[PDB]
């Protein structure tokens, strides 16, 4: 069992330079008067789910606000049960 | 692994791919056997450029004395699929 | 008497017995590494034992 | 024998040599698993140099922080029954000086 | 790898020799990919500046203070797919690489299992033997006299011939025989 | 820390050196001088054999913490009350050292000051 | 500009950075020329006696054949006694046993004499 | 000299792995690294310490080690971080399991690599021992916290560098089910073990304020310059660089000439005088 | 166990304390304890008993040799080799039980060491006096013979330290 | 003890009187049916000797090197079974004559009661050698070889005869037993040292001590496998038995002259350990290190204390063993690529592994792995040096490092890497080349549960 | 012994359910107990005892007298 | 039934040998195996000989 399925790539007219810092490395070439001839390879990089990106904080605070929520709910039950 | 058995027919259409992505070629002018320096008018910096493309794209370089004389999209598959021991 | 020295011994000892078993035909076939995974697991959960003794 | 071109098809790819061409009188010594001429980016005599320096300020901030001790304000530990004297070494049958920690 | 090098490299072999590897080490010093794209265009920029210079002196005086320059700015750790001579796995299944004739040593019992591939490789032997007789007087009248020149290899030019010497560039264990 | 900076930087002879401390007589201060006294004895402590650098005037709370950690085994949070009790003595300990410390530098600044006075009596 | 690589004996110059293949003439030309020449006739004679299907045997090689012998068996035939020869024969065969044997030497005085004194506190000493 | 050559070998091992690239030495460095600082606290004569120092440190950076194999395993045996991307989304149980190593080994309130980091730094500081050892393993701890940020910013942050062709994958239950185990190993192990045994030495129940504090600033002073000078290298600004990033990248320039100097001297004789 | 004798390799009475429950949560220590003897020890001591009743089926005896006292090197002609061969063959077995004699004293030190645990320093000062007095003993006769020890280099060595002894207690009682 | 002499002495008549197509097989199983005669002398004493007859006497210094000699026999047979196939009967009768000569001859050497019967039977065992090395050995200078390896002996050896002579007109008596219950010590004057010079330097010479180690590797190298087994394994213990039992008279000189042997000892196995690392050839590679671990087994002879022979004894029964199964490793690389150089035949783990495993388990044996007897001789030797002299660590430290080293380099060359292209004539490797290795392993690792056995008389 | 994954060639990776919940669960469990520990034991962190300032003790109960006396 | 018979095959099999071999024939020699004398804290009784150790110094409790 092995991964025969018969992928297909997508359509070269989708990935553009458009939305992606590389539309402004275009207009800082083009303030001296060059052009990148690959700009539409990379793109990709920047089109799909990879578009989002997060913090530093954000990434070290990976599940705060559920465990946040359970320490709420744990403490407030602790001291609800020790005040008997 | 869990690495597909890549065919001829995924590293020609991966190469037409990127060949489509440059912009300094026109799509519907390149062909499999589109020649580089006479057929599109590009220059060897171009070539040499194209080779880089092939070797971020396939995840091995080619060796300069053989990315130097490789002037088409079919010799490349060739080559490459001679590299990479391709059955069909 | 006083499990501490068979338990920790033994721990050793079972270490050792797919050491003994590659010969077997078990080495030639493709469940040798489950074999010897399952042994030093039992292994690690028979010397939890001492541990908690020597706690 | 590390720096050889390693792109040419070679007789002895690892090794790194043709059938019929000289041999170096200390190939033995560069065979690509021991010492290499290899070219390096930063110069020899300047990594020298820059290692013998580090190595050399090391020892000396060491030994000079050796000199300096750093130490906390408190006097030395006070222990009971003569500095622990019949538990430390024995020696029963001398009776040592007493010794009366401070109250403070 | 597979084509011979020359006698010697011409001063646009050196020029893109050196253009290729200050791109690769540029690459490996800007790690994203819009600096990497923005430095290689401002790179090829400075590049093609020079391109229609006609001196050979002048040729010779440049591409040269390239190569201090470079030699000055390489990155000294630079980035190496993991297959390439300097990569992580350059020769990691080498070790799996055996040669064909060890077959010819498998006892009987073995050869029992697997006897169409056996039968196959009869018939590879047998086009061995003969397309070996013939390139020998092949590459006999070819060559240049007083020895070869260059070592590239001719083609076959008859009908039923074999290229000269194909045995063991054809029969190439793999590149990941396990 | 400041004692560092003070003494390295400073004057040599003007604070102490930890490894000789005390170089005053106990008393001098105050005849008082109470002494240090004891909860645990030789044998029930050498059946503690607790260590030789853990046999300090804590001890006696080390011997109870150590009495909760064995027989409320399973429940390794028992007892924490002589947990806090050992770490108070030691901190009280600490104090005590603290103390001693600092009532050496003032001593001897006091000698310096009265040297200085002496010395400048003779010159007058 | 920028600071020059010097090159030494374990990093030794870069292929770019030789002034000398920038030197070019037709003599260095023809000399390239026939040094491939001389690989590629080496290359033919290895092939040719390579791809054979007869032979089932070690290629014999002369170069590994005078390797070997120039290391071993050609030494002493070639050997002329000369002042630099012998003094670095005496010196590295001669200077280090004396050498090791003053060491040892002094250390075993020191150590019987500590025993003749009687201070040396050889308790639990009592396997030699 | 036990607590010289621990000082010196944590400094210089960090040193090294604030500027390497491949993921697999970065770790070994800290691994390195660690083991200095474990004969750092022998020299301070804390041995039970130390111990518990490698009852933690085996847990996480196991658990280190595993999530890199996992991420080399994925992007078809590429070990450069130069080539790797955005990993938080696209494979997010190797991330979780990496950031918890990460903080733990750093060392931090109630995790696994506090109590061994906590009472190490703090027992350091409360000893007679050199001033220099205490600069360098302070030092030390900023470029762990500077190395670990380098790691996680490089790896799992940017915008993917791999090749298009995409084979990540994780849903294989043997590698969730043992990066699993030892994730509760390096949450729980060091709070239970702590607890549980008697204990061994006196304890630092005094200390100023701002001493007591140290390793929580530092790690957070490491944290904070190193992301900040990582976060410049997005500016579309090149320069070459200085000559203490080639002695750090080069290892001190330790391997080359004692990989080279004495081989080459010894091989020599053992031919021409031997 | 009676294998040993006990004077030889004294032990303490090794006194243990009671179990003093301070909660009511069942410890594991007791119930795996119990589940250990119930499914180890009852079959090894069973196994046991069916040993021990096969060899009081059958009885046998060895006896340990004894040697006769035999004229020393001291008791020996210059030349004669019988009563020079059997006063080696004597002072060599005397060799073998003096190795063996501190074989016994360092067993006893390092038990007591291991057994007395963290006050080892203290609690075992008899055991190293004991040790150091053999040793010393030991040194006094054997240290320094080397390879091809004989009864008459011993001798030697002997007669050689009772000269320095004897003429160090004259000078004493002289000086 | 004539119960192992007389079945040897048979032997000839057994392979003489056998059919043409069964000569191997009946020496080989009478050979082991004797080696299993020999292992009864293991059970030794506390006392003094087991002394059978006035002319033949066993010590438990001398029983394991006769176990060793006796258990070799089979295995040079079955080592030689190979390269011996195209000889006509009458020359293979002679080659299996010379090898039970020579075995019994060390036979008769390891009892010898007497020392001049000692000296004569130790020069005796130098002709049945030399006819195995001058006439089934391969290349020319096979004779130059044999003429170092007689001639060196025999310069070391004709005044030992003098210094014997001349003892038994002063002494009176050559007898192990006498001279050791009758033993003097010598006084130091310049014919004391002329006569300790004579007494040692026969068996200094065939140690090999490193000034004088000239001979073995050209002997080894040139030798066939039988050849090279012998003499590694055995010929070369014969001089560390001559020291260890003449060394008893030349007490107490012994201290004083010791000393250049000692320096020479002590620099020369650094020398030759490091020569070890720059060699293009097996067998001479395996040639100095048993020169380097036989310079260790000189310096434990010379310090003379009772660790020192114990564990020079242990050293030189493993030496013997790992020595004789390197050297049946290299000669199967020999047979097969008819080259006996390192660097052509290589990566040979992926073609043939279970001799790869051979190959490592030697190596780590002759690295002085632990607990292995190796080991455990080199660390009583090292114990006792340091004795000796605190500053000799250094030496035995450095001494292990570059065994370790040139131990795993000769591994990596011959079994790691890629295997050389141009090669195809290698076939797998034959039962008989296994159980040869076999043979060679199992009794080492036999015999570290049982250290006892090999520890000489001073255990 | 897992799912079958195809590979996507310049799209985001296929992404089981599972194994984000599970993702997410450790790391909420993980800041829950540091979360916890701190709540715990607020003052052990921080310190269970105050530092005294030395220069704040009298000279009474130091032993000092004003310089005349000694 | 693997679990089950592996369980029994590779741990009840050697801890019964190891015990056996450990009670009657290693500790059959003397110092074979030794003990740590365990902790003996004040309160305590012995179950050898009943006697109770003597309570402590009664140090004044406060915090
Ligand atoms: C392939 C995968 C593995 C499968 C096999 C698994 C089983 C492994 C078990 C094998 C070794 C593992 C260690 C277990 C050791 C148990 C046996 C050992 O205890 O017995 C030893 C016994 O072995 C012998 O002592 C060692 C054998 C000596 C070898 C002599 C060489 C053989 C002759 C060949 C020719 C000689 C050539 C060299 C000349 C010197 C030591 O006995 P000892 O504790 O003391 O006392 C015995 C009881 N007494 C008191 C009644 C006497
Ligand atoms: C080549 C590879 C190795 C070969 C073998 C080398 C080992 C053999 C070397 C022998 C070592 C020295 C031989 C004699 C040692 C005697 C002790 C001497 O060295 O010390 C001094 C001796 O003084 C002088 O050295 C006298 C000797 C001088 C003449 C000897 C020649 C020295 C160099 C020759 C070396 C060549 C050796 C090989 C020749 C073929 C002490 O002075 P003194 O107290 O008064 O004499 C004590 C001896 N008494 C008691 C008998 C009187
Ligand atoms: C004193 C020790 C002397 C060292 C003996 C040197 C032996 C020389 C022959 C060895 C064989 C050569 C060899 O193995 O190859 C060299 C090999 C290849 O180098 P790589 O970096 O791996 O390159 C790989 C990429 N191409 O590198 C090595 O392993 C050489 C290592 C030699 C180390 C010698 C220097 C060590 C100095 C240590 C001094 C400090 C001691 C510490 C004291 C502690 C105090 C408590
Ligand atoms: C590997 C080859 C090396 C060969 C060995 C070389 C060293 C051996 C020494 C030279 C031969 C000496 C043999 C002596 C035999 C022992 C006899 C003996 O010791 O008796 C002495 C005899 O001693 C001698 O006669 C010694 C004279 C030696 C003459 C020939 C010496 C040969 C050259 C010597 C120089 C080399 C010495 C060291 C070389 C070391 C090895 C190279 C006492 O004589 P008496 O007159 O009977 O006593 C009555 C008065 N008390
Ligand atoms: C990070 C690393 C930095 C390294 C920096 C190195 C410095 C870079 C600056 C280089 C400056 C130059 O251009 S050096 C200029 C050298 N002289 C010439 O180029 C003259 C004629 N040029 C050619 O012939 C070429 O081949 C060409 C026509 C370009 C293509 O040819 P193709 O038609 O066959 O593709």
């Amino acid at each position: 069992e092995h991964g025969h399925s018969k992928m297909e790539l997508p359509d070269y007219k989708q990935w553009k330079i458009e939305g992606t810092p590389l539309e402004t490395v275009q207009e800082k070439l083009a303030a001296r008067g060059l052009r990148d001839p690959w700009g539409r390879n990379e793109a990709w990089r920047y089109s799909g789910g990879f578009a989002n990106n997060v913090s530093f904080v954000g990434a070290l605070l990976k599940g705060f606000k559920w465990g946040f929520a359970a320490f709420v709910v744990a403490v407030g039950a602790e001291y609800y049960l020790e005040s008997q | 692994s869990d690495a597909p058995p890549l065919t001829l027919e995924a590293i020609k259409d991966r190469v037409l791919y990127v060949l489509k992505l440059y912009d300094k070629i026109d799509p519907e002018k390149l062909s499999v056997n589109s020649h580089f320096m006479k057929d599109l008018g590009l220059d060897s910096l171009d070539q040499v450029e194209i080779i880089m493309a092939m070797e971020d794209e396939f995840g091995f370089e080619i060796p300069d004395i053989d990315a130097e004389k490789l002037m088409c999209p079919q010799e490349i598959v060739d080559y490459i699929a001679d590299k990479k021991d391709v059955y069909e | 008497m006083n499990p501490f020295a068979s338990l920790t011994l033994t721990t050793l000892t079972i270490l050792t017995i797919p050491i003994m078993m590659s010969n077997s035909n078990i080495y030639k076939t493709n469940l040798y590494p489950n074999y010897v995974k399952t042994t030093v697991s039992y292994a690690f959960t028979l010397s939890l034992v001492p541990l908690l003794m020597f706690m | 024998q590390q720096e050889r071109d390693p792109w040419y098809d070679w007789d002895h790819p690892d090794l790194r040599l043709n059938w019929g061409e000289p041999i170096h009188w200390d190939l033995d010594m560069y065979i690509r698993n021991r010492v290499d001429t290899s070219p390096t980016p930063v110069s020899w005599n300047t990594m020298c140099k820059h290692l013998f320096g580090f190595v050399a300020f090391m020892l000396f901030m060491f030994w000079v922080g050796e000199i300096y001790p750093s130490y906390q304000p408190v006097g030395p530990k006070q222990y009971p029954y003569n500095d622990l004297y019949l538990e430390r070494g024995g020696d029963p049958t001398k009776e040592p000086e007493p010794v009366v920690h401070y109250e403070i | 790898a597979f084509s011979a090098p020359a006698a010697y490299l011409t001063h646009q072999q050196k020029v893109l020799r050196l253009y290729k590897r200050a791109l690769r080490h540029l690459e490996s010093w800007c790690v994203h990919r819009d600096k990497y794209r923005y430095f290689a265009c401002l790179m090829r920029a400075r590049f093609d500046e020079h391109k229609n210079e006609k001196d050979m002196v002048k040729a010779t005086q440049l591409l040269r203070q390239a190569e201090e320059e470079f030699w000055y700015g390489q990155h000294p750790q630079p980035y190496i797919f993991p297959e390439s001579p300097g990569g992580t796995s350059y020769e990691r299944y080498e070790c799996y690489k055996v040669p064909e004739w060890c077959l010819d040593d498998w006892h009987p019992s073995e050869k029992a299992m697997y006897p169409d591939y056996f039968a196959k490789r009869e018939q590879w032997k047998r086009l061995r033997r003969e397309s070996w007789e013939r390139e020998v007087k092949q590459l006999q009248e070819e060559t240049p006299p007083g020895g070869p020149r260059t070592e590239a290899l001719p083609p076959a030019r008859k009908e039923g011939d074999l290229p000269p010497l194909w045995w063991h560039i054809v029969t190439r264990p793999r590149e990941r025989p396990m | 820390g400041a004692h560092l900076a003070r003494r390295y930087l400073g004057d040599a002879s003007k604070e102490p050196d930890p490894l000789r401390m005390p170089t005053f007589p106990p008393d001098y201060g105050f005849p008082e001088r109470k002494e240090r006294e004891m909860v645990a004895t030789q044998q029930e402590m050498n059946d503690a054999q607790l260590m030789l650098q853990q046999r300090d005037y804590c001890a006696h709370y080390l011997i109870q913490l150590l009495k909760c950690k064995r027989d409320s085994f399973p429940n390794f949070l028992a007892c924490k009350h002589e947990q806090h009790d050992w770490d108070y003595c030691e901190h009280l300990d600490y104090v005590k050292r603290m103390k001693e410390f600092e009532r050496e530098r003032r001593l001897l600044q006091r000698k310096k000051r009265r040297e200085q006075r002496e010395a400048e009596m003779a010159r007058g | 500009s920028f600071p020059k690589y010097k090159p030494s004996r374990l990093a030794t110059l870069p292929a770019t950075l030789d002034p000398a293949e920038y030197d070019i003439s037709p003599e260095t030309r023809k000399a390239q020329a026939e040094r491939l020449a001389i690989r590629s006739r080496l290359k033919r004679e290895y092939l040719l006696q390579y791809n054979d299907p007869n032979r089932l045997g070690v290629i014999e090689d002369p170069a590994l054949i005078r390797w070997t012998y120039a290391r071993s068996a050609n030494i002493y035939p070639n050997f002329r006694p000369t002042p630099k020869t012998s003094l670095l024969g005496a010196l590295f065969g001669i200077g280090p046993l004396f050498f090791w044997y003053y060491v040892f030497k002094t250390d075993r005085d020191k150590k019987e004499k500590l025993i003749q004194e009687g201070k040396l506190d050889q308790t639990f000493n009592i396997s030699y | 000299m036990t607590l010289c050559l621990g000082a010196i070998t944590t400094l210089f091992t960090a040193l090294c792995a604030i500027t390497q690239n491949d993921i697999k030495k970065i770790v070994a460095f800290s691994t390195s690294s660690q083991l200095g600082l474990m004969m750092v606290t022998i020299g301070i004569n804390q041995p039970h310490l130390a111990f518990l120092h490698i009852c933690m440190h085996a847990f996480f950076k196991a658990m280190l080690f595993m999530c890199s194999g996992s991420i080399i395993h994925s992007l078809n045996d590429e070990q450069d971080i130069r080539k790797m991307g955005g990993l938080y989304k696209a494979m997010p149980f190797t991330t979780t399991a990496l950031i918890i190593g990460s903080l733990a080994l750093t060392g931090m309130p109630y995790l696994t690599g506090f109590y061994s980091k906590d009472l190490i730094i703090e027992a350091v500081n409360m000893s007679y021992t050199n001033a220099w050892a205490l600069l360098m393993t302070l030092i030390a701890t900023s470029l762990t916290a500077a190395y670990s940020t380098r790691i996680i910013f490089f790896a799992f942050l940017g915008k993917p560098r791999f090749p298009p062709l995409v084979l990540i994958n994780e849903n294989n239950p043997l590698l969730i089910n043992s990066i699993k185990r030892l994730l509760i190993g390096s949450i729980f192990a060091g709070f239970i073990i702590s607890n549980n045994i008697p204990p061994m030495t006196v304890p630092n129940t005094t200390m100023p304020l701002y001493m007591k504090m140290t390793a929580l600033i530092v790690t957070i002073m490491g944290f904070m310059l190193a992301l900040e000078l990582n976060n410049t290298t997005y500016y579309l600004k090149f320069k070459y660089p200085s000559q203490t990033y080639k002695f750090s990248n080069m290892l001190g320039y330790y391997p080359s000439i004692m990989h080279r100097l004495p081989t080459y001297h010894n091989l020599s004789m053992s031919q021409k005088s031997a | 166990p009676d294998s040993w004798d006990k004077d030889v390799y004294p032990e303490p009475p090794r006194r243990t304390p009671a179990p003093a429950p301070q909660t009511s949560l069942p410890n594991p220590v007791t119930y795996l304890t119990k589940i250990f003897d119930l499914l180890v020890d009852r079959p090894v001591t069973l196994a046991r008993e069916f040993i021990e009743q096969q060899h009081a089926k059958n009885r046998y005896y060895y006896y340990h040799r004894e040697f006769r006292r035999v004229p020393d090197i001291t008791e020996c002609e210059e030349k004669d080799i019988l009563c020079m061969f059997e006063a080696e063959m004597q002072w060599r077995r005397d060799y073998k039980v003096d190795q063996e004699i501190v074989n016994i004293i360092q067993e006893r030190l390092k038990a007591c060491q291991q057994r007395e645990g963290e006050s080892y320093r203290q609690n075992c000062a008899k055991e190293l006096e004991q040790f150091t007095q053999v040793s010393k003993a030991f040194q006094d006769r054997y240290s320094d013979l080397g390879a091809h020890y004989s009864a008459r280099k011993c001798l030697a060595k002997q007669k050689q330290r009772m000269l320095a002894e004897r003429k160090a207690a004259k000078e004493a009682a002289a000086a | 003890m004539l119960k192992i002499i007389i079945p040897t002495t048979m032997l000839l008549p057994m392979t003489w009187m056998s059919k043409h197509n069964m000569i191997w097989i009946n020496a080989t199983v009478h050979s082991l049916l004797i080696s299993l005669i020999s292992l009864s002398l293991l059970n030794q004493l506390g006392e003094n000797s087991l002394n059978f007859s006035l002319t033949f006497f066993s010590d438990s210094l001398s029983a394991p090197l006769l176990v060793l000699t006796t258990w070799l026999l089979p295995l040079m047979l079955m080592a030689s079974q190979s390269h011996l196939s195209k000889e006509t009967t009458t020359r293979k009768k002679l080659y299996i004559t010379m090898l039970i000569l020579l075995q019994l001859f060390l036979i008769m050497t390891f009892t010898a009661t007497e020392l001049i019967l000692f000296y004569i039977l130790f020069e005796a065992t130098l002709v049945p050698t030399l006819i195995i090395i001058t006439r089934w050995g391969n290349q020319t200078e096979r004779l130059n070889a044999g003429l170092y390896f007689l001639f060196y002996t025999l310069a070391g050896s004709l005044p030992l005869l003098v210094a014997l002579v001349y003892i038994q007109n002063t002494t009176g008596s050559l007898n192990f037993l006498i001279i050791h219950y009758w033993s003097h010590p010598l006084s130091n004057s310049w014919s004391n040292i002329f006569m300790w010079l004579a007494c040692i330097m026969a068996f200094m010479v065939k140690m090999p001590l490193y000034g004088l180690h000239l001979w073995l590797p050209k002997a080894h190298v040139e030798a066939p496998i039988a050849g090279s087994m012998v003499l590694a394994a055995v010929l070369l213990k014969l001089g560390g038995y001559g020291m260890m039992r003449i060394t008893t008279i030349l007490n107490p000189l012994t201290n004083y002259m010791a000393y250049p042997f000692l320096m020479l000892s002590m620099w020369g196995m650094i020398m030759t350990s490091s020569i070890c690392l720059r060699q293009t050839d097996l067998k001479s590679l395996i040639a100095y290190s048993s020169v380097s671990h036989m310079a260790l087994v000189i310096v434990a002879i010379m310090i003379q204390t009772p660790w020192s022979f114990m564990g020079a004894t242990a050293l030189m029964i493993a030496h013997g063993l790992t020595s004789s199964m390197l050297f049946c490793l290299a000669n199967t690389n020999y047979e097969r690529v008819h080259s006996r150089t390192m660097i052509l035949a290589r990566g040979l783990q992926t073609l043939l592994p279970l001799m790869a495993t051979w190959w490592l388990v030697a190596s780590l044996t002759n690295l002085a792995l632990p607990p292995s007897i190796n080991l455990i001789g080199e660390l009583f030797i090292i114990t006792a040096s340091f004795s000796w002299s605190n500053i000799t660590i250094i030496l035995m430290g450095m001494n292990m490092m570059i065994t370790a080293l040139y131990s795993l380099y000769m591994l990596i060359t011959t079994q790691r890497g890629k295997y050389t292209h141009h090669i195809n004539n290698i076939k797998p490797s034959f039962t008989r080349e296994n159980a040869l290795m076999a043979l060679h392993i199992l009794p080492l690792l036999l015999l570290t549960l049982n250290p006892k056995m090999i520890l000489g008389p001073l255990y | 012994g897992g799912v079958h994954i195809e590979p996507r060639y310049r799209q985001f990776p296929q992404l089981t359910r599972s194994q984000l919940i599970q993702a997410e669960f450790f790391s909420a469990t993980m800041w829950f107990w540091i979360l916890w520990r701190f709540w715990h034991d607020s003052d052990a962190v921080l310190g269970h005892f105050p530092y005294p300032d030395p220069s704040q003790w009298t000279d009474e109960e130091l032993g000092i007298l004003p310089d005349d006396e000694d | 039934y693997r679990h089950s018979i592996f369980a029994v095959t590779h741990v009840l099999i050697p801890v019964w040998i190891i015990h056996y071999y450990l009670k009657y024939h290693v500790t059959a020699k003397p110092y074979t195996v030794v003990e740590r004398k365990p902790r003996i804290f004040p309160g305590d009784t012995i179950l050898e000989t009943g006697e109770v150790i003597p309570l402590m110094k009664e140090f004044p409790d406060q915090h």
